[PDB]
C-alpha cells in the first residue's frame, strides 16, 4: 500500500483513544498486487490438465 | 476542480463527559454512506451491528499452530501423494 | 470547443488576468503557453504532481469553476505575446485548442521611423526591368502611406504593398514594395518616396547617377 | 533535448504529405508521448494526433478521416500523414513533445501529464499549386556619405521565390549584430519578394565586405553573393 498515513490519535473519554488516519503524505496511489504473468500462465494450465480427466 | 477518500468532519465526545470536541479524519469508501448541496454520511456499521476498535499492540499475522492428540488419542497422517478426494490410504503415519 | 479571450489589455507593472471556459475543465488542468512572433511556444505552466504547479515561478493560476484564472505575477513589463489553452477531454481522448488572448502593454513611446530608402543599382537594371526597391520599417502601429511620387507630386501609381507584423519588441514591419518599368524608372524623373505618420515625418530622396 | 522537423514543405491541393521529426539526445525517449500542431494563417493553433511508443494511435476527430500517424520503431522519428484535406489548412505545423512524468504505477492509472516543453524548430507548408522559380541573387548597394562612422545602409535583396520559408546569412553565419528580416507579399503575380537588410558599423570596409547565403528553400540553390 503506498498510502503513507499518519496516525492521529483523539480520546473519547478517559484512557481510550481512536486512532483516525491523518493526513496522507505523497500523491494518492492505489494499493496493488503484483503476480509473475510466466509464472501464473503455468500453474493455471497443470489445473485444466488435471481437471480433464 | 482520483476521489475515493472522504475528509470528515464530525462531532465527538472529549475526555470529560461535559464538552465536545470537533477534530478531522479520513475514511475510506464504502465504510461510510449517504443519508438524504454539502453531503452528510454516517458510517455503514452503525445501521447494524455495534463497533469496537482493534487493540493498537496486536499482531494479525499468521503463525504456526499445531494440532495434537490427547492421551489415548493419536492423529493419523496420509501420506499417499496422490488422495483423490478421499479414500484408502496406503501410506498412514 | 472552448472558449478564451482573444484580445484583452492591462496597465505595465500591473496584475493581470487570463481565463479559459469550458466543460471538461475536470479532466486535465489546463495548461497555456505562449507564442512570440516567429517562435515555438514555452511552457508558462506546469504539474509535477497535485497542487505544487504554479507556485513561485510567478504567474499562478486559479479554478473557480466553469472558468480557470492565470493571475499572472505583478510585474508585466514587456512579456508581451499572444497566448492559448490546451487541455484534454473528459475522456482523454484527444485535445481541443479554443483560441486565446493577445495582450499588450499600454504606457510605451509612439512611432519613429529611422529607415533608409534603396534604390535599384546594377545588375537589375540592366536585364529588362529594373524594378522599384523602395522601402521603408521601424515603425508602431503601421496604416502610414508611403505615397511614391513620379517627381515632386505624389503619382498613386500601380504597385504592392505589405501588411505590417510585429517583430522582436513589437515593431511592426514587412515595409512596402514597388514594381515598375526601366522604360518609367529611366525616363519619368529623378524620383523621391515620403512618410506621412503624424505630425513630423522624414524620409530620403533617390536619383541615380551611379555609373 | 534537442528535435528538429523534417519533409517536404509544399503540396498540390490533392494527394498526401508526409513530415517526419527526428529527436535525438534524448535520455528516455519510450515513455515520452509525441504529438502535432498546426498554426493557421489566421493566427488559430489547433491540435493533432497523440502517438506513444505503446503503439496507441488517437487523431482529432475533426480530422480523422485524412490524418494516420505511424511511429518508427528502431531509432526514435515519427511521421504524419494526411490525405484529401489539404487546402487551407496549410499555413505552419509543428513538432511538440507530450511530457508524461508518472507518479505510480503504469496499467493502472497514475501518469498524468506534463504538457508541451520542448518543441520543434516550427516549419512551415502552404498550398496553393503552382511550381518554384528559385531565387535571382541581388545587391542593393551602400553609399560612402562620410568617412567617420554613423548609421549603415546594406542591402541584398531578393526578388522571386514561391516557398513562403526564407534562409538568410549574413557573412555566412559570422556576426548577427543587427541582421533584419521582412516579408513581402504575393504581388498578385504570386512569387513573394523577401528582402534582408543588415547594420553592421559602417567607417571602412576593404577585406570584410561580408557575404549572403541565399540558400534557396524547395529546390536547394545556394548562391553565396558578396557585396561591394
Ligand atoms: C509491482 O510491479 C509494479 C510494476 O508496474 C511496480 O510498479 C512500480 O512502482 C514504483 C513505486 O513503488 C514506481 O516507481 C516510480 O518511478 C517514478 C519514475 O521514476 C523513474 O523514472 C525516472 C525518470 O528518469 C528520467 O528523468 C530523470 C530526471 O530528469 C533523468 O535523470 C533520467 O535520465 C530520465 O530522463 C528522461 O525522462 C525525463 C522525463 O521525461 C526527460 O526530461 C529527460 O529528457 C529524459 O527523457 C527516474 O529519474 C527514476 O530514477 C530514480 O529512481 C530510481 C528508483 O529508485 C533509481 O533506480 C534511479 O537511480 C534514480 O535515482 C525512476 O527510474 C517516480 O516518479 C515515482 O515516485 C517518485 O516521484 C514521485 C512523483 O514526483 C515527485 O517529485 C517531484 C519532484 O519535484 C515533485 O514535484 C512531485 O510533486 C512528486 O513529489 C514521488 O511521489 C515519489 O515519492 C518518488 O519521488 C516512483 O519511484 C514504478 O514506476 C512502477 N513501475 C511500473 C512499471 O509501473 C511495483 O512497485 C511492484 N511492487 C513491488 C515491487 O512489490
Ligand atoms: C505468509 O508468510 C509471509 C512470510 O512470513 C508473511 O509476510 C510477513 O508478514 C509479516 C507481518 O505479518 C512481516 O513482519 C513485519 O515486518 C515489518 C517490517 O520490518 C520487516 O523487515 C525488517 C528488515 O530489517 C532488515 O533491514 C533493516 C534496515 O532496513 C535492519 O535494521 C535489520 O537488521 C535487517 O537487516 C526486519 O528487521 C523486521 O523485523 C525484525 O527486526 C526488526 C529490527 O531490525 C525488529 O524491530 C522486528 O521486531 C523483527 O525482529 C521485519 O521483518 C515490521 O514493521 C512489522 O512489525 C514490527 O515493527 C513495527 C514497526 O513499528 C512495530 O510497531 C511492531 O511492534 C513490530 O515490532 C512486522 O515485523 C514480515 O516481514 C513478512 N514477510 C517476511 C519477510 O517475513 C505473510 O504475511 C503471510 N501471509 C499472510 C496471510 O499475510
Ligand atoms: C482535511 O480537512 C481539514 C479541515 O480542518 C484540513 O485541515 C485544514 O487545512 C487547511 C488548509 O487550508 C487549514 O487552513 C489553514 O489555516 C491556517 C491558519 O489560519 C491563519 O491564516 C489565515 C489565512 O487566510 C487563509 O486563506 C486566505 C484566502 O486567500 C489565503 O490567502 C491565506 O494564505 C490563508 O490560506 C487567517 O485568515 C487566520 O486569521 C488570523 O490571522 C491572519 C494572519 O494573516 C493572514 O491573513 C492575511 C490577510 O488578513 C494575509 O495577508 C496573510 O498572508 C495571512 O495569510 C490575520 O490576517 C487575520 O486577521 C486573523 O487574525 C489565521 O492566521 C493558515 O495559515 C493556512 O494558510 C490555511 O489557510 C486549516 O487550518 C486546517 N484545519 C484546522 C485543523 O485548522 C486538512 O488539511 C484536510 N486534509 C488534508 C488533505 O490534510
Ligand atoms: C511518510 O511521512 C513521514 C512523516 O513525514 C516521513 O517520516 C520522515 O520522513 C523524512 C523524509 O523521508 C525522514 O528524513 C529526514 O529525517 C531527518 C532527521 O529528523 C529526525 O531526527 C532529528 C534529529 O536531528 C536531525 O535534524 C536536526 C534539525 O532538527 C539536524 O540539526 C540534525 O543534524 C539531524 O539531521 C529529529 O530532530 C527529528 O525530529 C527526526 O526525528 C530530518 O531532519 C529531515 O527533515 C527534513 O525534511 C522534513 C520533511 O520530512 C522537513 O520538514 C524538514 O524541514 C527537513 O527539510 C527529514 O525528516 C524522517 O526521518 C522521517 N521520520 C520522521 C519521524 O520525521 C516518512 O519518511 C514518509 N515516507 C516516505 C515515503 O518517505
Ligand atoms: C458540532 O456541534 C455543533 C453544535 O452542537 C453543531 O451545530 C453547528 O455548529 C456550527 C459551528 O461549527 C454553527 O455554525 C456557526 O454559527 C455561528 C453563529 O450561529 C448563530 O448565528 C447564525 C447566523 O450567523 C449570523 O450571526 C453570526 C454570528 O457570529 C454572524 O457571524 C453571521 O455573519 C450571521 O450574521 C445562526 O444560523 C445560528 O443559528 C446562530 O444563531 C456563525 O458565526 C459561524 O460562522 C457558523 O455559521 C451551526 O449554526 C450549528 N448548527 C447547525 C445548524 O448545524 C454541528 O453540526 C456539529 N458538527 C458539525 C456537523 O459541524
Ligand atoms: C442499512 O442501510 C443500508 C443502506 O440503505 C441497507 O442496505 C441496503 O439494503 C437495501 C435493501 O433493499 C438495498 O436496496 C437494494 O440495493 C440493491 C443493490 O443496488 C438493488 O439491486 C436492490 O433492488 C433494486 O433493483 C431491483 C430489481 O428487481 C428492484 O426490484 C428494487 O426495487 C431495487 O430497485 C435494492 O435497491 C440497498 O442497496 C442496500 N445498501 C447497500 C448495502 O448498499 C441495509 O438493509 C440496512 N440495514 C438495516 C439497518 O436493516
Ligand atoms: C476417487 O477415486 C475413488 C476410487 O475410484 C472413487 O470412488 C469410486 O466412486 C464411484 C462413484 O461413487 C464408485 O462406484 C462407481 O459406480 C459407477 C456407476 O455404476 C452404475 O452405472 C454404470 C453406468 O453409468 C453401470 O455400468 C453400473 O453397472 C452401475 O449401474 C460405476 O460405473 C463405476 O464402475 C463404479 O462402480 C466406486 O465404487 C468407487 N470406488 C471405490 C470403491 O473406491 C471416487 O469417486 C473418486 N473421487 C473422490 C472425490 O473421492
Ligand atoms: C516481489 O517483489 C520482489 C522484490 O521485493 C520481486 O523479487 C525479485 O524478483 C526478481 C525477478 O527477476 C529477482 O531477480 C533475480 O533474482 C534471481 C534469484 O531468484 C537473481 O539470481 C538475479 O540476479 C535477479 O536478482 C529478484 O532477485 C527478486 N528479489 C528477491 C530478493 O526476491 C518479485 O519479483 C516480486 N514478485 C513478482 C510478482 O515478480
Amino acid at each position: 500500500r503506498p498510502n503513507n498515513n499518519t496516525r492521529k490519535s483523539i480520546r473519547i473519554g478517559p484512557g481510550q483513544a481512536f486512532y483516525a488516519t491523518g493526513d496522507i503524505i505523497g500523491d494518492i496511489r492505489q494499493a496493488h498486487c503484483n503476480v509473475s504473468k510466466a509464472t501464473w500462465n503455468e500453474t493455471l494450465g497443470k489445473v485444466v490438465k488435471q481437471l480433464r480427466k | 476542480i482520483r476521489g475515493e477518500l472522504k475528509n470528515c468532519s464530525f462531532n465527538m465526545t472529549t475526555e470529560l463527559r461535559d464538552k465536545k470536541q470537533k477534530v478531522y479524519s479520513l475514511f475510506y469508501r464504502l465504510d461510510v454512506v449517504q443519508i438524504n448541496s454539502n453531503k452528510e454520511y454516517r458510517l455503514i456499521n452503525c445501521n447494524t451491528s455495534a463497533i469496537t476498535q482493534a487493540c493498537p499492540k496486536v499482531s494479525f499475522e499468521p503463525i504456526p499452530i499445531h494440532y495434537c492428540a490427547p492421551a489415548g488419542f493419536a492423529i493419523l497422517k496420509c501420506k499417499d501423494k496422490k488422495f483423490n478426494g478421499t479414500g484408502p490410504c496406503p501410506s498412514v503415519s | 470547443e472552448l472558449t478564451q479571450p482573444p484580445s484583452v489589455s492591462v496597465s505595465p507593472g500591473q496584475t493581470a488576468r487570463i481565463t479559459c471556459s469550458g466543460a471538461p475543465l475536470t479532466s486535465r488542468f489546463t495548461y497555456w503557453y505562449r507564442q512570440k512572433p516567429g517562435q515555438a511556444p514555452v511552457l508558462i505552466i506546469s504539474r509535477s504532481s497535485q497542487r505544487s504547479s504554479g507556485w513561485s515561478g510567478r504567474f499562478s493560476a486559479s479554478w473557480s469553476g466553469t472558468t480557470v484564472t492565470l493571475t499572472i505575477r505583478g510585474v508585466q513589463a514587456d512579456d508581451e505575446a499572444d497566448y492559448y489553452c490546451q487541455s484534454s477531454d473528459t475522456s482523454d481522448s484527444y485535445k481541443m485548442f479554443g483560441g486565446g488572448t493577445k495582450l499588450t502593454v499600454l504606457g510605451q513611446p509612439a512611432a519613429a521611423p529611422s529607415v533608409t530608402l534603396f534604390p535599384p543599382s546594377s545588375e537589375e537594371l540592366q536585364a529588362n526591368k529594373a524594378t522599384l526597391v523602395c522601402l521603408i520599417s521601424d515603425f508602431y502601429p503601421g496604416a502610414v502611406t508611403v505615397a511614391w511620387k513620379a517627381d515632386s507630386s505624389p503619382v498613386k501609381a500601380g504597385v504592392e504593398t505589405t501588411t505590417p507584423s510585429k517583430q522582436s519588441n513589437n515593431k511592426y514591419a514587412a515595409s512596402s514594395y514597388l514594381s515598375l518599368t526601366p522604360e518609367q524608372w529611366k525616363s519619368h524623373k529623378s524620383y523621391s518616396c515620403q512618410v506621412t505618420h503624424e505630425g513630423s515625418t522624414v524620409e530620403k530622396t533617390v536619383a541615380p547617377t551611379e555609373c | 533535448v534537442q528535435l528538429r522537423e523534417s519533409g517536404p514543405g509544399l503540396v498540390k491541393p490533392s494527394e498526401t504529405l508526409s513530415l517526419s521529426c527526428t529527436v535525438s539526445q534524448d535520455s528516455r525517449p519510450s515513455d515520452h508521448s509525441w504529438t502535432w500542431v498546426r498554426q493557421s494563417p489566421g493566427k488559430a493553433l489547433e491540435w493533432i494526433g497523440d502517438i506513444h511508443y505503446n503503439g496507441a494511435t488517437t487523431y482529432n476527430p475533426s480530422l480523422r478521416s485524412r490524418v494516420r500517424i505511424e511511429l518508427d520503431q528502431s531509432i526514435p522519428r515519427f511521421s504524419l500523414k494526411m490525405t484529401s484535406m489539404t487546402a487551407a489548412d496549410t499555413g505552419m505545423y509543428y513538432c511538440a513533445r507530450n511530457a508524461i512524468r508518472i507518479y505510480g504505477v503504469v496499467a493502472l492509472g497514475e501518469w498524468f501529464h506534463y504538457g508541451m516543453d520542448v518543441w520543434g524548430q516550427g516549419t512551415a507548408v502552404t498550398v496553393s499549386s503552382a511550381s518554384t522559380k528559385g531565387p535571382s541573387v541581388f545587391p542593393l548597394a551602400p553609399s560612402s556619405k562620410s568617412t567617420s562612422g554613423g548609421t549603415a545602409a546594406l542591402g541584398c535583396l531578393v526578388k522571386d521565390y514561391f516557398p513562403e520559408p526564407v534562409t538568410v546569412s549574413w557573412n555566412s553565419g559570422a556576426l548577427t549584430s543587427g541582421v533584419h528580416t521582412f516579408p513581402a507579399v504575393l504581388q498578385s503575380s504570386g512569387l513573394y519578394s523577401l528582402s534582408s537588410v543588415v547594420t553592421v558599423p559602417s567607417s571602412s570596409l576593404g577585406t570584410q565586405t561580408y557575404i549572403c547565403n541565399v540558400n534557396h528553400k524547395p529546390s536547394n540553390t545556394k548562391v553565396d553573393k558578396r557585396v561591394e
